[PDB]
């Protein structure tokens, strides 16, 4: 109708006015890095064992969809096995009740998300990535996904500058490079090489050496 | 009436009696106690003819339910999970189960088989002695089991060693039957391996049950 | 009125502009091949021993169909028989839930299912096959079934290739050519000789071999 | 009304767009004609032991409306006597029940319904035919009824062409004639004979004979 | 208010497509024509032992009055004496439940009901009815009351052709030829005389009977 | 107290003696425990007399409240229904009612007769033996009636039968009340025939109640 | 009270006595225990004559209410589970139930019989021995059956045997009936072949009750 | 969209008409200064031990936002470790529940809160302010927070005239003079100085001595 | 069963035996009743395989859950709570748990070590004797710890002295297990300090059993 497009603007446009973020994969796992003054105030973080979980947008709407995400996942492992929980299935979730606030709801939510997954310890198995939009349309990038401000001038400078396996260090330079399009950013990574909790974040002296 | 399970190089085999009584009468002769629930498991219950079905019908729905939704099977530790949480369903409204496994994300496939048993109160419980046992012969069938496990080397010598367990336990063990030779009625099994589950079929158990009872006489 | 059918117009659009699906009748048994890139997102599925599932348009929406599907299968089944459980009786379902939300939520469903069933094993039967389109109205048809992204081109192109009873490989060859109006395919079958678990998944080598 | 009008006229169209019925008593007792594609679908069913049922319309919302019938017939069977049942009493319910459905939910029930009770085994009675229609609004015809499509072409091709206790053999050509203004056509009749359950479908074979 | 206007509109106009019905006081007790084709269907009916019901109008939403009527005249009865049961009383009922429909839900009922009462089979009591229309209003004429279809044509024809204390087969002839302006009659009399339920039909022998 | 009912050639009698009881002491001498549910039904309790109003009253009203619903009385079955259910509703919330009524609808007018009385259970039984009673004379009255059935070839001696068998249960037994010759109270009967059901009065009772005792001074 | 069922080639037979007791008194003669349920099913209840009804009218009921609302009959199978789940509902709201039908959908039409029974506990059974009875004389009606089984082959025999069981049971257990010569009542009993379950005539029984008392004169 | 920000309007307006409150950081921990003629209504109050709370705006709305935030906090510090509760966590809160009052509800409450949490005994750390406006936007500043009537004049005044690390009565003065672009003050002070209760009033002579 | 726990100057050491008994019977050898519920904590209970399970993995869950959801990891004290919130649930609703941890925030890190037990109406307590026992062999245990814990002065030591009181327990109590040397079954023991908690290799606990057994007897 109308109503629908009126609402499918007024998300799109609080979207296009918060900070960047991106999330890609490299060859030790996925990595997020997202512009953020505040230093309290997070959008990114982990959801379970191997997925976590980036969005932009209107923090109070986005994290009320994390916490969610967080108590769904615990949820689930415990009334099945930890290996229940998967990036395919919280982006499933996550699709299912974007798509209903944006429907039933007086205000879509302004957000984006993005769930990441990575294998398992032992295995092997490419990096998953899932950007669900304020609608409920979820996508399935293979290699990076760039949400909130302005996308394409990130989303070009990454096409082209993106070689996948690249090493952490440089893996981190390309995303703030085509981000620019230091204690201004939040950064962690999804370690495949870790044995059960993947998240890890990169803070302080740490993260310079790899900047 | 006695269920009994094995641990052999490259899967387990699980065999049940197949008497049911009501009080000193005897009510069933014909009885299927174990049953499959699934490609990699199998159930088998000490109870009525219908306890043991209709508990093992409803967790082989469980597990299928939830690949059909999902893609893919629970992981090992996912089917305890349900199988517990169903357990535990029933005793909160004494038919305790046996499940035998094999679990193909494991390491070793030598012993990737596996048992699971569950107490008085619904709590379970994973098998590293090799075999397990349950129903009102199962002490009889466990030190049996104790003095004849040294001899298993592959599937078929685990099926005979569980198939003279279940005839120690209805030797010593009024509620569990023996292998009726003027029926034709023996003991149900099922063998699991990388293959998959699989029925045994009676042909081979009356071989067997024939060849203790003769070793015997 | 006007609004309902800029209701229609909404949901066609949507499903339009989604990837193409083809389900159709072999000796075998019945073919699903849908163009997916994805390799953790499904169109295609499972929902009894006999009935497979395959739909196209806006995943949130159609899989969460499909969940329901099989929630209720598996239900009939436990409170009657196993062969309670028909084509004819899912689609029906699926029928008056899409009928229900067409006309009771704020948004229809931009989505087209196929529900198709399979003989059981010892029998005799024509395998069935049904859509079920965004509006509640159910279609039967014999041979074969198109859905989302532009159908007549493939519609079409199936009308004049099509063999009835084709073999397995030969059936999806037709099927991938009047797609055409491999490792982006999603292949599944409901094999009507299998004795109790009919859908059976074609990925890697199989495909190939297929192909 | 303007509210009102606007639902009576999106139903009228609804229901003549959909395939036509037709009911009318003869002397074996009443039969039922309707024009289906479909062989799964059906327009024409039992309800209780001496009373049919024949829709026309939009199949999920008569369905749905069938089920309805057969569980409240079959509770009162059981609550009562099975003779409590009747034709009578079934109209009324269905008429309160679209009447409800016209008046409260969102879009009124695009569908046409006919209860025909016949006399029990034993005595003798005249057949009575329900018509009820999607506003609660209940008739009863005395011999005949047309519903759904275009009806007019129909009941006056019938009213010239209707001779009352006609053979069912008769009565069968007369009800195809007016249809026109074989494996196409759903037919059933609720016999007089039957000791207790009156319906029967005629399948094919058999039904040829009458053509 | 022309919301209210037209749900009165809406109302009034199904109530004149509806068959006609009429209720007169006679020496015996009340009567009810109506005129009614269909066997199954029915417009009047038996509500307790001294009152009966007729009603004009759309089918389903009449007879649910009918049911629910019953349905609280025998609650009634239950929970005090079978005495307590009056047609001053239903009628009252009947208007608060038309009138709160005509208020609250979608669509006003398209009904017109009378309510007729008869004294006691020990006393003697003159005949009250009952009118109560989509709305809830309540009048009570001593004489006659017409519902459904084109009423003046009948009241007129009445008022004129009227006796009060006629015998039946008078009042039914004055009430037929009023109707005016015999298988497709529903008859029914509330009898005074009867000890303990009042309502009684008239099938047809009876009625040619009395029609001739 | 006790209640009779037997079946005659076109009708049944049901009756019912009128003494109740507080343990030993005598509580009421003028007690009706048999009251016309219908035209053509009647039920008796071997109660209080409140319960047997009560529950008299009740069933009545649900059977004409049908009828004025439907347009038509329940068919014999379904009045049989609804008291059952009205029965059962009451022993989930002992007096076990005994309904005698004569169907219309049978194709034999000479044993339209019916009897059907409730277990302990709330189950109901239809009487093929032609008689039958309820309450603590129950079983002497049963067995009077035995032997005198032979004689019942119409209403009326039908009557005296059940009369007599009232006398029997109140010889017997000290709960069932006799006939009061010095207060003239006799016990209550009730007769269904296809003219419909109707109070059967005192003195033809009283006539019968004098004869059956000078017959056996 | 006794109900007692046998497969013979073709079909099966289930048969029931006519007695009720009520501690010690007999409370019934005339009691049907055995209804037919459906077109190829029956049940017998060993108990009081209405809850032998209301079970079966109920469960026929739900049967021909699957049938109207989904086109088709439910799959033996499904009878059983509905069957059962009426069972275990009424467990938890000791009738025991024996099923007798008939499979149409079985590969092989003579031994498309079927009988199943229910346990203590609302579990279900299937009968593989050929026969079974249930009720206060089940036992001897069983170890009877035992011996006369061998001489079943059509469904004249199965009905004799049946009979003959029934007899055994009321000789040996008193809550169970014999066939009544002076009153002339006997068991009750359904036939059930690939043409649909069919009601014995009383005809056919008394036929059978004189030749098996005839023959141990 | 024009609705929404008449919203705003009508909330920012009547915020700009209330009385003005300041919040600032000191070297003794956070300072409150809101001009209030009023003696028994406050707007500036204690939450949690460490964590206090000051608004402006339409009070009977602030209030009960008061109460609901020292319910909430209460509950979380029994529930869990009296460290849980921080200022961080009530803001978030806070935001939560004004961004759905002013989606949800009838009118947008007109207030603006600032929660300020300070640090515990033992340990060094910076005071933290967060700033909640009526549409849920959560900001938080890291010098002073300026709520309510004109707010430009005063925050100019503090930007040029804010030393950090001040002395109580130093920061004090500051505070007044730029509240001027005495009994009509309500202070209150965030003494991180204190072992578990941090907030304190100051009034009469407190006041008084420190000017 | 019996569960042990004691203090160690830097951290905590946690350890229990293998049995399980269905009352006279042996129906367990194998049994693993001490689990590391979190990075600084784990829990013994003296009951059934399952019970001491799925009671952890709960706990454990309800601990990440929390620092999922805020950030940061409950302190200490918020760990206690939620654990006897679960306590006080279950016994609505005797498997009575014995807390070991590890406080971070703890200003000195040699007593940093902690031990919550519970009371048999679940209320909990925090021991400061150094020491703790839970289970039927908990009295011998205690009063073994009693006389050696003077010597506890590393995690080497407070860990030989935790097995020696297991010993104990088994020596005196038969629904306690002792040291299987037969089938090499040994206690199953975590140790917790500011690097976190770790479980001790069945190799150390197993030596530590062994010197014991075989001297004491050849």
């Amino acid at each position: 109708e109308q109503a629908m497009r009126e609402r499918s603007e007024l998300a799109r446009k609080g979207i296009a006015r918060a900070k960047s973020v991106v999330a890609l994969a490299y060859a030790g796992g996925v990595l997020f890095v997202a512009e953020n003054p505040s230093r309290s105030l997070q959008k990114i973080s982990e959801l379970y064992d191997r997925v976590g979980f980036a969005a932009a947008g209107k923090f109070n709407e986005f994290d009320n969809l994390r916490r969610g995400g967080i108590q769904f996942a615990d949820t689930r492992g415990y009334a099945y096995d930890r290996r229940d929980v998967t990036g395919r299935q919280l982006a499933n979730v996550y699709a299912q009740t974007l798509g209903t606030i944006f429907t039933e709801q007086a205000k879509p939510y302004e957000v984006e998300l993005c769930v990441a997954e990575v294998a398992h310890y032992g295995e092997t198995k490419r990096p998953e990535l899932y950007r669900i939009t304020y609608d409920g349309s979820i996508a399935d990038e293979p290699h990076f996904v760039v949400m909130g401000g302005t996308t394409e001038p990130i989303a070009n400078a990454l096409k082209e500058s993106y070689a996948e396996n690249a090493s952490l260090t440089d893996a981190l330079r390309i995303a703030v490079a085509a981000l620019r399009a230091v204690a201004s950013l939040e950064v962690a990574v999804l370690d495949a090489n870790r044995p059960r909790r993947a998240f890890r974040r990169i803070t302080g002296s740490a993260l310079q050496a790899l900047l | 009436x006695t269920i009994v399970a094995l641990k052999y190089p490259g899967g387990v085999v699980m065999a049940g009696d197949r008497r049911s009584t009501q009080g000193n009468m005897i009510s069933g002769r014909d009885v299927r106690k174990v049953y499959i629930t699934d490609d990699y498991t199998a159930t088998g219950i000490a109870g009525t003819a219908a306890v043991a079905v209709e508990f093992a019908r409803l967790y082989a729905v469980e597990l299928e339910h939830y690949e059909k939704l999902e893609g893919v099977p629970l992981t090992f530790a996912g089917k305890i999970n349900r199988l517990a949480i169903m357990v535990r369903g029933n005793l909160a409204a004494l038919a305790l189960p046996l499940l035998a496994g094999y679990d193909i994300h494991a390491s070793d496939p030598q012993s990737a088989g596996r048992i699971v048993s569950f107490d008085a109160a619904g709590g379970w419980n994973i098998e590293e002695e090799g075999y397990q046992a349950v129903g009102s012969g199962s002490l009889f069938a466990k030190s049996s089991m104790k003095k004849l496990y040294s001899q298993v080397t592959d599937g078929d010598s685990g099926l005979r060693v569980a198939v003279e367990a279940l005839y120690d336990a209805a030797d010593d063990d009024s509620a569990t039957g023996g292998p009726d030779l003027v029926r034709g009625i023996f003991p149900t099994a099922v063998i699991i391996d990388a293959d998959g589950a699989v029925d045994v079929p009676e042909s081979r158990i009356a071989e067997l049950a024939r060849a203790i009872i003769e070793s015997r006489s």
